[PDB]
């Protein structure tokens, strides 16, 4: 298994090595053969990046996007003196779609906890983003450096936010999240929108081992705004059982301000989910926190946690 | 623990990758993003850094100070092209007491003959010498210009003799500590000469466990030669100690003459430390 | 060992920095310093590399021939620059030379059927073309140019062929050899040429354990027509006892046309070599197939087992 991304990886580098030698020199028929070497390997590393894919091995996978985006530069190094675009074209779109699948593992190394895949697929990411720039800076598209930029600082803002996990810094982590929102809704790439919530949901998770649920709503105001480009069902209703844990801590503490925020919060969700078991947990919950306000004299947060049960519960 | 340097490098790659953008795309705010991520990432490497060697773990300590070399590398890039001659000056203070770092670390590593890890700080000097020497050339000191010269010169060196004490070539070693030693007065820097003398300690106790006292003799006489350009006290005790273990060893192998020359060494080293 | 590979390596990579820092500085004496220490690497590299293949750790081995192409990129980096043409002679030929016993590697390695040192052997030739084409443009020499193309694309259609040996389709592997025998017959590389028909050994290997007799012929073709350039009369005799084998597998499956092909591959190595044991050999399973292509009654391929047999035995 393993040693077909070796000699691939020497493959390529043999193609950056013959692109190299024929650079200089009046032969284009070694840039095709060179391209030809290359796009075979580059067919090669896509089938066993989808098979490594089913199979679960994610190591072997990302290896095949590392070939992969050296293979893209020495086909953009191939395409410059050649005057072609084609082959750019071929190359960003490939590049495009192995980010997207960088980005996928990334988002399952984040929800399995694995922070060893976590940094191979970062660096993957950035070198992936480093190719379209030089493509950019050839070919002129100002979108393509919007896009590798937001990316870039975007992965940035990921890997901040896993170092504020790994730090236990909830604040560290709703200043980068807030950023890391503002970087993939100006990209408006709706996958990179997802990576981001699912990261939330790890911040909110320790978040409520934490204890501080006044900062871990602004984590969750955060994740709704992602999510809801998104659209993921699945996502939405584990975001609105944090969300209703997040409540039940809040109830706990008996801060009930904080309680109607998550609300506010819960009831955004829902309200593209359309599940009715949230909405009737919901009602549930927010009941509880009447009572606490009731219990309090908060009679402010009390109505206002009765107009979101409102809100929440015509939904149904 | 180690995933933090991983991070790191990311955060500096992160950073490099957003300079080589900003060279395409005007915005200083892409400047000042840039600078702010190194610097704070750089700053929580040095905390790491400083902790490492409390905590021992010399490997993770030499990875980074690699951090902080490549990190001063993107840093220079950003610096230079900003124009700023602050940030140089910081970056090349980090570089500086980084690399001085690294020497005393190589030191331990060759007097536990740890030889792995001295040839890693050595690299790690290599390319922090290389950063030195690309801010340099836009600052324009041809006397930091020679240093790098010097401090490549001597971390070749040392390694050279590194490489001629595993293989036992001792008397090509002892004529590549002759070169060592002026390739540290070239340097001008008593910690390099330190690392040097501790290198030609290193190399007597070779010729030690050789037996081969008269290349032991030679070895002293560089070692004392660098001690007494260095000045530390320490470093003149332990040259007088291995200089009695040579004396004894050439009064067991019998002859007086090895013996004499290794007390005239033992009495400099003494006379040096006073 | 180990450290005296790490230590040389050091040494190279301080010379590549004196080397770097000379250019920027435009010093002369530094150049001199970092030429005399890359040459006592050099030579210290090459006692070290021979020992190492003594010793039999190939792994060894070729990482010290990297350190020797590593000393090869430095010393044409200073010489390039510097503007003399014996220190480009002088580091071509090491280059060369290096790339002749990573070819002697690779070659024992694919004949033991370890493909991982192959492939980390070829990495260290497609390094070594690229090191001497950079310093043939620069001197001006077009043959040498030629030679390194030629040789990397020789080079990466064995990569090609190894990626095939593990794939295990034997088609692919036959049209990549086709390939490499054209680069290898352009080049007239006597170590190339030996690769390639060690790897069809091997690939005829896998053939028969596939029971695929006819492509193993085919790929037996290119062995012969690669030997019959070179004259390396042990892989001629190991190829003839191959062809028969093949012949006897062919004879089992009953296929006498494929089992004719066969000896008509091992009557053309053997007219090369000459060696009567072979002849006699051959000559003796000759027979067996005319005898079994007079039980199939075919009398145009029994045509054929007479007209080969008569004529291998004819001055023999």
């Amino acid at each position: 298994l393993e040693l077909a991304l070796k000699a691939l990886q020497i493959l390529v580098n043999a193609a950056y090595v013959l692109a190299e030698i024929a650079r200089d020199r009046g032969n284009e028929e070694l840039l095709e053969k060179a391209a030809r070497l290359a796009e075979e390997a580059a067919r090669q590393a896509e089938r066993i990046a989808r098979q490594a894919r089913k199979e679960g091995n994610l190591e072997l996978a990302l290896k095949a996007l590392q070939i992969l985006v050296n293979a893209a530069y020495v086909l953009a190094e191939i395409a410059r003196d050649r005057g072609n675009e084609e082959l750019l074209e071929y190359a960003a779109r490939l590049a495009e779609e192995a980010a997207r699948q960088a980005i996928e593992i990334w988002a399952q190394a984040m929800e399995e906890g694995n922070q060893q895949l976590r940094t191979k697929a970062a660096h993957i990411i950035l070198r992936a983003a480093e190719v379209l720039l030089e493509i950019a800076r050839d070919r002129g598209n100002q979108e393509l450096l919007e896009k590798a930029a937001s990316l870039v600082d975007a992965v940035a803002a990921l890997q901040q936010a896993a170092a504020a996990i790994l730090e236990g810094d909830v604040e560290k982590a709703v200043r980068a999240a807030q950023e890391a929102v503002k970087a993939a809704k100006e990209a408006g790439d709706n996958d990179m929108l997802r990576a981001v919530a699912i990261a939330a949901l790890r911040i909110a998770k320790e978040a409520e081992k934490q204890g501080n649920v006044e900062v871990a709503v602004k984590a969750a105001r955060v994740a709704v705004e992602a999510a809801k480009q998104a659209g993921d069902n699945d996502v939405l209703r584990k975001v609105a059982e944090q969300a209703l844990r997040i409540a039940k801590e809040a109830e706990k503490q008996g801060n009930v301000e904080v309680a109607v925020k998550a609300a506010r919060v819960a009831v955004e969700a829902a309200k593209q989910a359309g599940d009715n078991d949230v909405l009737r947990k919901v009602a549930d919950q927010a009941l509880e926190i009447a009572k606490a306000a009731l219990e309090q004299g908060d009679i402010d947060v009390a109505q206002k946690a009765m107009d979101v049960a409102v809100e929440a519960l015509t939904q149904a | 623990p180690e995933l933090f340097l991983q991070d790191l490098r990311s955060l500096v790659e992160a950073a490099r990758i957003l300079a080589r953008l900003a060279r395409q795309r005007g915005d200083e705010h892409a400047l000042e993003r840039a600078a702010r991520w190194a610097e704070q990432a750089a700053r929580q490497a040095e905390r790491l850094a400083r902790q490492a060697r409390k905590e021992g773990n010399l490997e993770l300590a030499l990875k980074a100070l690699q951090i902080l070399v490549n990190a001063a590398y993107v840093l220079a890039e950003i610096a230079r092209d900003r124009g700023n001659e602050e940030l140089l000056e910081y970056a090349a203070r980090l570089a500086e007491e980084a690399a001085r770092q690294a020497i005393e670390i190589a030191a331990q590593a060759m007097e536990e003959g740890n030889f792995e890890l001295a040839l890693e700080a050595l690299e790690i000097i290599n390319e922090a010498a290389r950063v030195l020497a690309r801010i340099a050339h836009h600052r324009g000191n041809q006397e930091l210009l020679e240093k790098a010269a010097s401090l490549t010169h001597a971390s070749a060196a040392l390694s050279r003799a590194i490489a001629a004490i595993l293989e036992g070539d001792v008397e090509k070693a002892v004529r590549a500590a002759q070169e060592a030693v002026k390739a540290a007065k070239e340097a001008g820097d008593n910690d390099m000469l330190r690392a040097v003398a501790i290198a030609a300690l290193r190399i007597a106790k070779e010729a030690e466990k050789q037996g081969n006292v008269e290349v032991a003799v030679k070895a002293a006489r560089v070692a004392v030669e660098a001690a007494k350009q260095a000045g530390d006290n320490d470093v003149l005790r332990l040259v007088s100690e291995r200089a009695l273990s040579i004396a004894a060893s050439s009064v067991k192998q019998g002859n007086y003459e090895v013996k004499e020359k290794a007390i005239r060494v033992a009495k400099e080293a003494n006379k040096q430390a006073g």
